[PDB]
């Protein structure tokens, strides 16, 4: 909390979240995500469901 | 809703604004259902309450 620069690029991972499912479906995605580390990866992405 | 060619009021339409997906939709079919209730089964009693 309390930054210029690390809190929109985190409110387009919030959207992510829950638009990938959520209310509507899936529909066939099934999103091919890629990274390097864990680490600098929200744990929502990293808990598998 | 007017004439717009005379200028006079032809009907009283509901106030609204411009309401599109935003609030307006309402679904709740499957995958996620009352039938997909598998918890976690104190959270939910405590919502139906």
């Amino acid at each position: 909390s309390d930054t210029s620069g690390d809190r929109e690029v985190q409110r387009t991972m919030m959207q992510l979240l829950a638009e990938l499912d959520g209310f509507d479906p899936r529909g066939d995605v099934k999103v091919i995500g890629a990274t390097n580390r864990i680490d600098i990866l929200d744990p929502a992405i990293l808990r598998p469901g | 809703a007017l004439n717009q060619q005379t200028l006079a009021i032809v009907n009283v339409l509901p106030t609204s604004k411009d309401p599109m997906v935003y609030g307006f939709e309402v679904e709740e079919k499957p995958e996620v259902s009352y039938e997909d209730i598998g918890g976690l089964d104190v959270q939910i009693e405590e919502i139906r309450e």
